[PDB]
Parts: C-alpha cells; structure tokens; sequence
C-alpha cells in the first residue's frame, strides 16, 4: 500500500534526522591530540604447513594455544601453535567448507559450508577418536559463519538470508532471525553472549537479541557486500569489512558511524577483520595478499603483515593478545608476534 | 632435549602428516567436473547416462570422475563460484528444443556468456552438450527458428539450424586463445556421451602436463 | 565397554617360552601406545615393556632386556609379549595398560584385568616413606611420595602420576601430571606438591577408598613405581 | 503484498523507539577504555623475549 | 717420430701451432656465452620461479652440470696457448681430466631424462610417473649423479703428468693401440641416448597430431622446440664421433708405425671436440629463457 511506503519513508527520514542531531563532534578531531603508536613490526614466528588446498576459516581456543583450521581438501586440523604439532585431523563428509569454530570449553568444534549443514564433533571421547556428535539441518543456503554460545547452544548464519539459534541436544532451531535482504556472510558474538551482529550482502548490519529474537538497530553506510565483522572488546562497538576496500566503526549507544579506514592505494576488498586485546589496533586481511594494521583511533596504517602469496581469507587474535594468526589461499598459516 | 611425552606427541604428529600425504596423493589422481545448466536443459538425463551440492562418481577406462551439480543453490553465485576455480572442465547443458517461449534460449545464452567469461574460469575448458535433438527436429518441421533468432537467413533444415545455434553459442567467448570449447549433440543417445567427456578431459590433461613441463 | 582381556598365563617350568595375548575391544586400538606392567605377589608394580603407535618405538626394562619381546597386531586387535628363558624372578601378575600421548591427554587410564603366571623354583628412585596408616570415614588424610630427581621439566610439566588399587582388582588412574583429576574420579581427591616433594590429599574420606596408593614417574624410561601406602580401617 | 510492508514499518517504529547518546561521549568512552587497558597489550608494546611463548 | 711411451701402451702424440692459434678464440667465445647463459639461469633457479616441480629439478641439474663444465675452460685455454704444455701440478690434472669427463656425461644423462619426462606426459597423460613427489625428483637426481661419478672415477687413480721430450701432457684421449674404456664410454654416451631421444621425440610429434591438437599455435611452437633440441644434440656430439671412428678404422691397418699417417686426423679431432661445449652454451637458448613460462 502507498500508506505503508509513506510511513516507512517518514520513519527513515526521522531516523536520519535524529542520527544527524545526535552528532556533535567527530571522533578523529577529538582523538588527534593523543600520541600515535608509530611503526609496528611483526615477524613470522611459526608456519603451519599441513593443508593441501585453500584455507577458508580458522578459530582460536580459549587457552591461546590450540587452534583449528578448515580447508577445501576436506580436512579439519587442530594445531599446537607453540610447537606446530598436529593434535587431531578430522576428515569431513563434504569437502566444500566455508566456516569453522572452537567451543569455549574445548570439548567440541563445528563446521559447515555448501552442504547447508552444521556438524558438531566430540573431541574428548573415551574411544580415542573424534566422531561427529550432531548434524544440524534446516538451512536452505550455504553456511557462512557459526559461533558457540556454550556446549549446548550455537548460532549460525547462512546464505539463505536468515540466521538461527540452535540446540545441539535436540537439533532444532530454538529461534530464527529474519530481517535481511541478501546473503548473510559474517557473525560476531557479544562478550556476554546476549547480543550479536551480522553482516549481509545488502550492505547493512543488524544488532539482534539472542534471548527472544528481533533486530534492535540496523547500521548502514557501506557500498557493497560486507564480508567480515567483529566486536570491540568493550562490547559497545564493532567494525565491518566490505568489498569496496573500506572498513568502518559503528557504535551501539550513539547508533551512528564513527570512523572510516580507507586509503587510495588499496582497491581490493577486505576478507577478515579483528581487533587487539586493548582495542587500539584493528587488523584486516585483504585480497592483495597483505594484512594491514590500522591505528583504530586515528585511521593510520601502523604496519603491514606481508608474508602470504595469495589472498588472505582468515585471521584471528589470541585471547591474551600475544599472537595473531593468518591463513590464506595457499595452504599455509602464519603466527605473527 | 625432549621429554618422553613430547617425543610421543611428535611421533603421533608425524603419523598424521603421513596419512595426510597419502590422502592428498589419492585425491590428486581424480577428475573433477562442474555440471551447469538452465534448470530444464536435461542435466538429469545426462547424469542418468553416467539439499545443497550433489555429487556423482563414476569410472571409465581406469579413470575416476567426480561431478558436482550446483542446482539447488539459489543464492548469489559470486559468493561461492570461486570454490570451483581449479576443476578440470565445466559441462554445460542446453536443450535444443527449449527455444519455444517463457526466451529460455536467451536465458541459456546469458548464463553461458556469464560463466564462460569469468575471472576464475579463464583457463578451464568447457564441454557443451546440445541435447534433446529429436524434439528439435520435430519442432523445426513445424515452426521456424526465426522466433528465437530473428536475424536468420537460411533454409529450415535441421543441420543448418543446429550449426547456427552451435556457432552462436561458441562465438560468446572472448578469450579464444586460453580456453577451448568442445560441443556435442547428445539426443539421449548411447554412450558416446562419456567417451566424448573422456577425450576432452584427456586433451585438457595433456595441455596441463605440457604447461607443467615448460613448453606450452 | 573399553574392556581389555588377557590370556595365556599359567604354570611354567624354568627356561620356558610362554607368550601372553592381550585382546582389545571397544576403542581405537591402532592409535594407543600399549605398555606391559607386572606385579610380584608380595611386592608392588614394576614396568616391563612398551610399544608405540605404529610400532616405531620400543623400550624395555633392564631385568628382561633380551629375554622378553613385545609386539602388536593392529588388524587383529591383539598385544603380544613373547618371553623366553624364564626364571623364578618373573612370577607375577601381568597388566596391559594403554596410553595415548598428545597435548593434554591422560595416559595410563585403563588397566587390564591381570593374568597370573607362576614359575617353578641412572634410574630415578621414588620413595614413599610410610607403608601403612589407619583412617576413618569422614576424615581427611594426605599421602606423600618423594623422588630422587626433580620431575619438573623445562616446559613446566611435573610428570607425576597417582594410582589406586582396590583389593582384588586392577589399579585405576587418579591424578596425572600431579594436578589434573582423571575422568570419572570423585572430586574429593586432590593432588599438589613441587619437585621431589609431592602430596596427595583425600578430603572427606569414605568407604571404597581403601587399598594401596602408588606414585609413578614419566620423565624418562624406565618408569618406576613407589612402594605404596596401604590405607586401612 | 502488505504483510512485508507492515513488518518493515513495525521494525522501523521499534528502531525509532531507541534513544541515542552524543557522539563525543562515545568517543570519550572508547578513548578511556583504550588508555586504561593499553598496559596489557603485547601486540601494542612489544613484550620482551624472555616471556614470549613464541621464540623463532 | 712422435713415439711416446705411455704406461705399456704404444701411442703417437703430436704437437702443432694451428692448435695454438685456432683453439683459444673458439674456447673463449663459448666460454663468455657460457657464463652469460648459465649464471642468469642459475640465479633465477634460486631467486625467482618458485614453482619447482619435478620438471624443473632436472633442468636445474642440467644447468649445474653445464655451468661446472664451462668453469674449467680457462685452464684449457692456458694449455692450448702453449704448444701442448701443462703448468699446473699433479693433482690439478688428475682432477680436471675427471671433472671434464664427469661433467660432459652428466649433461647427456640429464638432457635424456628431460626427453623421457616429456615423452611420458603427452603419450601417457594419466600415468603415475607424471605426478611423482618432489622428494623422488631429488632422490632420482642424486642416484643419477652417483652413477655419473662412478663411471669416470678411474681417472683419479692415474698419474697424468707425462713428459714428451721437453713438454707435459694432460690428455686422456691420446691415440693408443688399446681399448681403455674411455673410448668405449665415449662412443656409448652418444650412441645410447641418441636412440632414446629420437624415439621419445618422434612418438610425441606423431601422438600430438592424431589427437588433432596441433591446430593450436603453442603446439606448433612446442613441436619446433622438440625437433630443435634433437638437431642440436646431433650437431654438437657427432663430428667428434666421426673422427674417433675414423682413427679406430685406421688403427687396424697398422698397430703403430709411421705415425705421420695420424698427423692430420687428430688435429681435426681436437678441433671438433670443442663443439661439445657449444651444447652447454646453447642449452639456455633451447631451454629456460626461451620457455614461455620460465
Ligand atoms: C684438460 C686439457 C686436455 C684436453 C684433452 C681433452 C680435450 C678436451 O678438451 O676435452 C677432454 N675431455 C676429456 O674428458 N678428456 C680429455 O682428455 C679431453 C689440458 C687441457
């Protein structure tokens, strides 16, 4: 109906006006007085050399020592990052895998991809082998991200426009989130696991409520698909990485963009995004085979992490902030300290 | 300078790498094909000749083939088409009898043009199957080809129309030097449809081997 | 069911050539390193031989080196100990312990049933001091075990293990690496201590906790066992 | 149809129900958190090799 | 008379000044392009071209053998500028004559291995030998190098400095009335891989047209780059064999007497033998740089 369209456009205008009114001073002009961090140099401490194809995802354990990586050769590998040992190697039923996760307690891992199914594996069994514990079906598109809430809950985002919160004990969708108009490509859990954000292919991001399920606020400003998202350690901000060669910082309380991280010599899209322990540096992986470290408060390139011969697809930072691991479309992972 | 447990862990790790190497060597000896179509082209009968992705395995002349059918993935093609960069060849199915209406031939042409000229599929050759040819002869006998192709000047004979369709499909590739297109008339015939695939894949493998040498 | 069944032991003449078979059913036998542990009647445990996963590493005890031979058959899920030229010092009950080694694993968790055999008539030293102490239900007691060399390693691990043997049964793991509780063990057990001075406490003791308590070392082969403190009353 | 439009309008109203603090305040809290917790960021200030778990 | 008493073998050794003027220039010309071709390629083989599959390892071995064969030219120029005089010691001759003969044979073994490797990839595309692990491509290389070293190690167990009147000789190819395994091997390392090259090079050009893949331009360029190498091998290693067969023929009419009948032929022998170093300097031209991939 025309009345619905008029009401929607009026509400959009009012939201834009309120957002403009709530802005009083840019973050950069406030911050400029602080001391810059200067050059940041990181050396490849370790190189993990097991896979045989492109690496699409990785995750860190909560003990900052064990990590899991997934590649398109149909293998899940758990590494001891201190000594580069292979603790486990899990063969997948389907070789087209685009996501990976590690349980907070260390008992389980998760997987998923083009087969529209999330698989849960039991690492600590009395039989001495790793076996699949539950297969969660019900998505009508490929799986793009998954994150554990605890040993019995998990939240997944798919390319079928929707997100869902599962229940591994029974395998049923407890809640479903439906407000996007394109594929959902990324996910990020809040520190207290009460909210989470999603980055979709309609160049927008939304903030959900896990307990009951509904979109609280939506944040716009990008120009193309959002490929990565991550929460600020404070839990009151997040950063997105899209395909127009830019990264942005949004704040929940103000409900407004804060800063933009772009440069003229970069024209390729961003594949992954993560912060540092104090929230001062913002790391981002690019398609030009480099990872760029950004002064998150001044949008200045502090450093560059150039050691990969192909596109960097995954990127994570340990829980104690002591190391950062990158994977790329060659079969190697690297640890930078 | 390692304790007993550390030495045992290193031994277990090394066994893991040995198994991974064996699995990779086994997997490298296989032919991976990607099957594409316009939904009603006849990929089903092609599969008969030999919820997400669908896989099909078959063997011909001591060679192992793997065919991946992406037909139920109704999402953005740009977001997962780079997974298949590296397949040996792409099998494209188009029905010669699907020029009636509901346009369908033009949709097939658009899909072929988009897939053929892609960043990832710059070197992967294409095997084209123009199936349902008896229906095509029946349709030609009654209706002329000018409905789908208004700018056509030739006799209403099966051979001429089939050659015109093949040429109009084959002239859609811009990189006429890095890529090759093999065309076949399926008709739901006997097996040549696997012999033709075997020949095309052998040519692709010979060219890849010559590239690996350095002469190309 | 992770049971292990051992058979082939019995009365032997001196200089015999008896061999024992250990059959496994209920776990991935190919990925577990298997030990052989004996026990003289009026004595304590004593490690004998070890064979790794993939059969790439084999270690023996000085007492039986050159006289006992160990082997495994992965497809048949059997563990062999072929021994030749027996003597009167080998009369003991033999166990078939299993162990898997990766980062965070718990070796020496499941112990076999024991097959008795009777024969016709730079090593770390662990001292357990006390050999008997009476206890009462509802009380808390502590057991001490001392090592000749510092078990603490340069990577921070203190390789010390605790075992409990109920009367007429097989020992079961309690603590591994001096602090970690074994799976299924009640929480009333706790372990602590530093290099060359270790202490296991049992707070709020109750029944089914009596028996003999041992300590072991996994820093370097040959592995050694303590004398054992018997808990009664 | 109108069900989708009605759902969109209700969602827009719910989002309009949210109250927003000033931007300068949000920047102030972000800067305060960064300054307060900068002391324990090994990536920011290079930790000496004696307590570096990776050598490399 | 030119009768020289080598160890219990009656022989004739000659000296000339034409061998003094003609040879230093033709050696220097090959030498300069030898460095110019085998230095850039050897640097690329370590710096760039990070592929390093099984195919490239054999080309690396060919390059190193060729470069090490070209290293020892300056000593030869020193020996040829004088009228067949050696000014080094007893060890730098028993070691050259071994280095020369162990680096000439390695190039011929490796450019035969390359030919067989290319034959297996167009006539047996699905064979398992086309996907060998990169470790086997080094094990095989080391085994072939060992076989090369073993066959020419007897030159280390001889005292080579010999005096012909008031001069010295570093020559394993003296015209002697004997069969000393350094002539049988000299004939073999040409005649044996010639068949392997002409078979593996004619079954490629015949199996690459029945499949009708020759219409592509790159297949024509590859066919030309396959006939060219087999022509270059014949041009380089074959006037020497003709001359050696001629002297072997002339050594049956007489045992050894009036060595003047050998005066003309051996000058031609040592003139033609210098062509065999043209092979190594042209090898960068027919491989490596000329490849559309390297
Ligand atoms: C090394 C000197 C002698 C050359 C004799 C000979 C010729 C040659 O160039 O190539 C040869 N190759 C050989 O293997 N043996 C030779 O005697 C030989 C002093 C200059």
């Amino acid at each position: 109906l025309d009345q619905l369209r008029q009401e929607a456009e009026q509400l959009k205008n009012q939201i834009r006006d309120a957002r403009k009114a709530c802005a009083d001073a840019t973050l950069s002009q406030i911050t400029n007085n602080i001391d810059p961090v200067g050059r940041i140099q990181m050396r490849t401490r370790r190189t993990l050399r097991g896979h045989l194809a492109k690496i699409y995802a990785m995750h860190w354990g909560t003990d900052s020592r064990l990590l899991v990586s997934a590649s398109q050769d149909g293998k899940l590998i758990i590494w001891d990052s201190y000594t580069t040992n292979k603790v486990h190697a899990i063969p997948l039923r389907s070789s087209w895998v685009m996501t990976c996760a590690y349980a907070p307690s260390g008992n389980y891992v998760a997987c998923g991809g083009l087969d529209n199914i999330c698989s849960i594996y039991n690492l600590k069994t009395r039989e001495g082998n790793v076996r699949v514990s539950r297969e969660l079906a019900g998505h009508t598109g490929y799986l793009s991200c998954c994150r554990f809430l605890d040993d019995n809950q998990i939240v997944t985002s798919s390319g079928d426009t929707t997100c869902a919160l599962w229940d591994i004990e029974t395998g049923q969708q407890t809640t479903t989130f439906t407000g996007h108009t394109g594929d959902v490509m990324s996910l990020s859990l809040a520190p207290d696991t009460r909210l989470f954000v999603s980055g979709a292919c309609d160049a927008s991001a939304k903030l959900w409520d896990v307990r009951e399920g509904m979109c609280r606020q939506t944040f716009t400003g990008h120009e193309s698909d959002i490929n990565a998202i991550c929460f600020f350690p404070n839990g009151n901000a997040f950063a997105t990485g899209s395909d127009d060669a830019t990264c942005r910082l949004f704040d929940l309380r103000a409900d407004q963009e804060l800063m933009t991280y772009s440069h003229d010599n970069i024209i390729c899209g961003i594949t992954s995004v993560s912060f540092s322990k104090s929230g001062r540096l913002l790391l981002a992986g690019y398609d030009d085979f480099n990872c760029n470290v950004w002064d998150a408060l001044k949008a200045d390139r502090a450093g560059v992490l150039a050691g990969h011969d192909n596109r960097v697809s995954c990127l994570g930072v340990t829980d104690d902030g002591m190391a950062v691991a990158t994977g790329s479309w060659d079969s190697f992972l690297k640890i930078w300290n | 300078t390692l304790s007993a447990e550390d030495k045992a862990a290193v031994e277990r790790s090394k066994m893991i790498d040995r198994n991974l190497r064996e699995d990779g060597e086994k997997a490298a000896r296989e032919v991976k094909l990607l099957l594409l179509g316009a939904g009603e082209s006849g990929k089903s009968t092609i599969v008969k000749q030999m919820t997400g992705i669908v896989e099909t395995h078959f063997t011909f002349k001591d060679l192992h083939f793997k065919m991946f059918d992406v037909g139920a993935q109704r999402s953005e093609r740009k977001k997962w088409i780079h997974c298949f960069e590296g397949v040996t060849a792409i099998i494209f199915c188009v029905a010669l009898s699907d020029y009636d209406l509901v346009n369908r031939m033009h949709e097939s042409m658009k899909l072929f043009d988009s897939i053929c000229n892609n960043k990832w599929f710059t070197d992967t050759s294409i095997i084209l199957f123009l199936n349902k040819k008896d229906l095509f002869e029946e349709k030609i006998k009654k209706s002329p080809l000018t409905i789908c192709y208004p700018e056509y000047a030739g006799s209403n004979t099966y051979e001429e129309a089939a050659a015109y369709i093949q040429c109009q499909f084959e002239d859609l590739n811009k990189r006429k030097d890095t890529k090759e297109i093999y065309t076949h008339f399926t008709c739901s015939t006997d097996t040549k449809n696997v012999q033709f695939v075997f020949d095309a894949v052998t040519d692709v493998i010979i060219k890849n081997n010559l590239k690996d040498c350095g002469l190309f | 069911d992770v049971q292990l069944v051992e058979s082939g032991g019995g009365l032997v003449q001196p200089g015999g050539s008896r061999k024992l078979s250990c059959s496994a059913s209920g776990f991935a036998f190919s990925s577990f390193g298997m030990h052989w542990v004996r026990q003289a009647p009026e004595k304590g445990l004593e490690w004998v031989a070890y064979i790794s996963s993939g059969s790439g590493t084999i270690y023996y005890a000085d007492t039986v080196k050159g006289r006992f031979t160990i082997s495994r058959d992965d497809p048949k899920n059997t563990l062999f100990l072929q021994m030749t030229s027996l003597r009167s010092e080998d009369t003991a009950m033999y166990y078939c312990v299993r162990s898997i080694y990766y980062y965070g694993s718990s070796p020496f968790d499941f112990w076999g049933q024991g097959t008795t055999l009777t024969v016709s008539s730079s090593d770390i030293v662990m001292t357990q001091a006390t050999s008997s102490v009476p206890v009462t239900p509802g009380e808390s007691v502590s057991i001490s075990c001392r090592s000749s060399k510092s078990l603490l390693h340069s990577n921070g691990n203190t390789y010390l293990y605790w075992f409990l043997q109920r009367p007429g049964q097989s020992p079961q793991l309690l603590i591994y690496r001096m602090s970690n509780l074994a799976s299924g063990v009640p929480d009333r057990f706790s372990g602590s201590g530093s290099g060359t001075a270790f202490t296991l406490t049992i707070s709020r003791l109750e029944a089914e906790d009596v028996g003999v308590y041992y300590c072991m070392q996994h820093l370097e082969y040959p592995l050694t066992f303590g004398a054992g403190t018997k808990l009664e009353l | 149809s109108i069900a989708q439009a009605r759902k969109l309008v209700e969602q827009l109203k719910m989002e309009a129900n949210i109250d927003r603090i000033k931007v300068s305040k949000a920047a102030a809290d972000l800067m305060a958190y960064c300054e307060a917790h900068a002391k324990e960021d090994p990536l920011l200030t290079p930790v000496p090799a004696s307590e570096n778990p990776f050598r490399e | 008379d030119h009768f020289l008493e080598i160890d219990k073998k009656n022989c004739c050794v000659f000296r000339d000044d034409f061998i003094v003027k003609v040879l230093p220039p033709v050696l220097g010309l090959e030498f300069i392009f030898g460095l110019l071709g085998n230095g850039l390629a050897l640097w690329i083989f370590c710096f760039h071209l990070k592929s390093w599959k099984s195919s490239r390892i054999f080309l690396f071995n060919l390059a190193v053998a060729d470069f090490l064969l070209i290293i020892c030219l300056p000593f030869l120029m020193d020996n040829y500028v004088r009228r067949w005089d050696w000014k080094f010691g007893d060890i730098p001759c028993r070691l050259m004559l071994f280095m020369l003969a162990m680096n000439r044979q390695g190039s011929i073994i490796f450019l035969t291995v390359v030919a067989v490797d290319r034959y297996f990839r167009v006539v047996h595309p699905h064979h398992a030998l086309n996907k060998i692990s990169n470790r086997t491509a080094a094990i095989i290389s080391c085994l072939l190098w060992g076989i090369t070293i073993g066959l020419t190690v007897h030159l280390l167990k001889k005292k080579m400095p010999i005096q012909n009147g008031g001069a010295n000789l570093c020559s394993s190819f003296s015209i002697c009335h004997t069969f000393q395994w350094h002539e049988a091997m000299f004939l073999l390392e040409f005649f044996l891989p010639l068949g392997i090259i002409l078979f593996c090079s004619a079954r490629i050009i015949w199996s690459l047209r029945q499949r009708q893949m020759d219409r592509h331009a790159k297949i024509k360029r590859a066919i030309t780059f396959i006939m060219v190498v087999a022509i270059v091998f014949v041009i380089c290693f074959l006037p020497s064999v003709v001359v050696r067969i001629r002297i072997f023929w002339l050594l049956h009419t007489s045992g050894t007497q009036n060595c003047e009948v050998y005066r003309s032929v051996d000058l031609a022998f040592f003139i033609t033998l210098s062509f065999t170093y043209m092979n190594s300097m042209l090898d960068p031209v027919v491989y490596y740089f000329s490849s559309p991939s390297f």
